[PDB]
RNA sequence: GCGGGCCCGGGUGGAGCCGCCGCAGGUGCAGAUCUUGGUGGUAGUAGCAAAUAUUCAAACGAGAACUUUGAAGGCCGAAGU
């Protein structure tokens, strides 16, 4: 219902077109947290260290066109915060994304 | 004799409080007067930024004169 | 009587022409509200009375 | 204290108020103006939108060079702007005013906003240096605030 | 400067002793009009111009 | 909350920069109450914080 | 009362004040780029742009873009930051 996990491979390349040499990476990091926010109903989204690395893999300028990633979605166990679930998204390495789909991980 | 008895109940409570809870604690140092002194402090550093600021030839880069 | 020294113990000049003051003898030098300020009229701070 | 415009039936009616809070005067009387008349619950909500730029607060007095926004076109307006901190500072200020109907025993969900003021307080002095051996007054503009609720439902 | 004279030591000493805050119990009594030192030296601004 | 004086101190008694001062992310706790060196030494010895290998700068 | 001004009513205030006959003066302000102190419009405006660059997670904490810890990406590049 709500605790659902599932991969995504968000296409980097078409949301930083157009921004500059030192604000692209940051820029590609707030982009994954706009479509984890978009895909999975949680204002809190939560990204691995390691996605981070991915992401800084190769510099600040050159970022990964593509990459594939897990969104799962979790309960908040302990925090009484107003948002009640929250989205932590995971690096998956691939090698290519060729006929790669939205493929949900069945728990 | 219920005075004495509270009294006896408050010290044993101190003393348990204490020796359970309460950290490291100074023994006097003739307690700092920082409470009134915060205030006392803002209007010393008021009295600091009113300090005589000196006086100074404005500068002008005139064009010529005329003949 | 008033003193004789009264607003006269001070050493103030006045700043010529050129500057926006008003030809009026200033407090010489120094880091103190009391600088640049005015003396020796009788229309000034502390100054000297009107025929003493 | 003194209150201005003093309540009309202080028996149903809460005071609070504040005094050199460091907060801009003219972006927290704009505030207090959009506030005034509202339901509690009403203005809390307004509050919290306008933290979150969700509502704008607009500005009809002190409208000097500021932009303007689609938000304002509900108060039939141009100007506006989201103030965080006023709104922060008021939103406080309607916490204690809402604390004080409770202890004094009265329906927190029928009060409004009859009276809003906000006042200048005195200027504290900071010093800024400029061109050529010169030093201009830095100030800030604190003010005081202070409101009346009263339960009409 | 780490190779002062006796003299020049001295006269810092005096000035740092003197450099400490009115204690609050001065506050207390019946005929006094003293709220803060008003001679609290800081090392940034006046400079103590030796 | 606030490890510079360990990090200052371990620089000292290991000899290096305090650029390959490793201290243990989880259990900062424990290296916040080694004020002293001399404790810090044995936090050393149990290997909750490390000298950690130079920067590879290959010859080949 | 032509006028210079003055006499009463109300409120605040808490300790001295005025009329008349004479005497005396440091005795009446709109200006002097007058002196001192305070306050406006400007104005929530100019501005917070010299030297490539930050990001993720956790901890303390009421409160974190700026604190600390770890990871990643950078710079100073032995006449060095
Ligand atoms: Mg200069
Ligand atoms: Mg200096
Ligand atoms: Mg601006
Ligand atoms: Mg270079």
């Amino acid at each position: 219902n709500e605790v659902v996990t599932r991969e995504y491979t968000i296409n980097i390349h078409k949301r930083i077109h157009g921004v500059g040499f030192k604000k692209r990476a940051p820029r590609a990091l707030k982009e994954i947290r706009k479509f984890a926010m978009k895909e999975m109903g949680t204002p809190d989204v939560r990204i691995d260290t390691r996605l981070n690395k991915a992401v800084w893999a190769k510099g600040i300028r050159n970022v990964p066109y593509r990459i594939r990633v897990r969104l799962s979605r979790k309960r908040n166990e302990d925090e009484d915060s107003p948002n009640k679930l929250y989205t932590l998204v995971t690096y998956v390495p691939v090698t290519t994304f060729k006929n790669l789909q939205t493929v949900n991980v069945d728990e | 004799l219920d005075k004495l008895i509270r009294v006896g109940i408050i010290l044993v409570l101190l003393i348990w409080g204490t020796v359970l809870l309460l950290k490291s604690i100074p023994h006097h140092s003739n307690t700092p007067d920082y409470q009134e002194p915060n205030s006392n402090y803002t209007n010393d550093g008021k009295l600091k930024v009113s300090f005589s600021v000196v006086r100074n030839n404005t500068f002008h880069p005139k064009y010529h004169e005329l003949h | 009587a008033v003193s004789e020294l009264a607003g006269h113990q001070t050493s103030a000049e006045s700043w010529g022409t050129g500057r926006a003051v008003a030809r009026i003898p200033r407090v010489r030098g120094g880091g103190t509200h009391r600088s640049g300020q005015g003396a020796f009229g009788n229309m000034c701070r502390g100054g000297r009375m009107f025929a003493p | 204290v003194r209150y201005s415009l003093d309540p009309e039936n202080p028996t149903k009616s809460c005071k609070s108020r504040g005094s050199n809070l460091r907060v801009h005067f003219k972006n927290t009387r704009e505030t207090a103006q959009a506030i005034k008349g509202m339901h509690i619950r009403k203005a809390t909500k307004y509050l919290k939108d306008v933290t979150l730029k969700k509502q704008c607060v607009p500005f009809r007095r002190y409208n000097g060079g500021v932009g303007r926004c689609a938000q304002a076109k509900q108060w039939g307006w141009t100007q506006g702007r989201w103030p965080k901190k006023s709104a922060e500072f008021l939103l406080h200020m309607l916490k204690n005013a809402e604390s004080n109907a409770e202890l004094k025993g009265l329906d927190v969900d029928s009060l409004v906003i009859e009276h809003i003021q906000v006042n200048k307080a005195p200027k504290m002095r900071r010093r800024t240096y400029r061109a050529h051996g010169r030093i201009n007054p830095y100030m800030s503009s604190p003010c005081h605030i202070e409101m009346i609720l009263t339960e009409k439902e | 400067s780490s190779h002062k004279t006796f003299r020049i030591k001295r006269f810092l000493a005096k000035k740092q002793k003197q450099n400490r805050p009115i204690p609050q119990w001065i506050r207390m009594k019946t005929g006094n009009k003293i709220r803060y030192n008003s001679k609290r030296r800081h090392w940034r601004r006046t400079k103590l111009g030796l | 909350s606030m490890l510079r004086l360990q990090k200052r101190l371990a620089s000292s008694v290991l000899r290096c920069g305090k650029k390959k001062v490793w201290l243990d992310p989880n259990e900062t706790n424990e290296i916040a109450n080694a004020n002293s060196r001399q404790q810090i030494r044995k936090l050393i010895k149990d290997g909750l914080i490390i000298r950690k290998p130079v920067t590879v700068h290959s010859r080949a």
